[PDB]
């Protein structure tokens, strides 16, 4: 019930954010014309955060 | 979609639309607990109908 | 008698299935709360992958 569900959801979210952050680093400093880097921006929706 | 988008090149429209569907794996742990806990009610409701 | 015996098998099957359900199938009745009441993590969950 309650808190434990929130904790498993939070840990899953945290793990996904961290893995994305690791993938994200391999793409730093890639030169394509005037583009110099690429990222996958991950964010949490407010209506679900509250 | 992946292969042909690579073949022709460019920022694929379809990949861009459904980005979460492509980049995130689906996790069962959050769900199956509640499917099993929910089971007794589901059967009862179906029986009543 | 045949009805009751088959019922016993079905009950055993559901209990067996239920043990493997959630969150990382274990003695979930108390273990999840026991896992958070100390600053720890369930070992079976560490070896999920």
């Amino acid at each position: 019930s309650s808190k434990s569900v929130a904790n498993i959801i939070r840990k899953t979210i945290q793990r996904e954010q961290n893995r994305i952050r690791m993938l994200n680093q391999g793409l730093q400093a890639v030169s394509f014309g005037q583009v110099r880097g690429v990222r996958l921006n991950v964010n949490v929706r407010e209506s679900h955060a509250i | 979609r992946l292969i042909e988008a690579s073949l022709y090149g460019g920022i694929s429209s379809a990949i861009t639309r459904s980005l979460r569907d492509y980049l995130l794996p689906e996790n069962s742990g959050v769900r199956k607990a509640f499917q099993d806990m929910e089971a007794a009610l589901r059967e009862n409701r179906i029986t009543l109908e | 008698v045949e009805r009751d015996e088959v019922a016993a098998q079905k009950r055993e099957l559901e209990k067996q299935i239920e043990r493997l359900s959630q969150p990382s199938g274990a003695e979930d009745s108390r273990m999840i709360a026991l896992a958070e009441r100390f600053g720890g993590v369930l070992l079976s969950e560490i070896y999920d992958d």
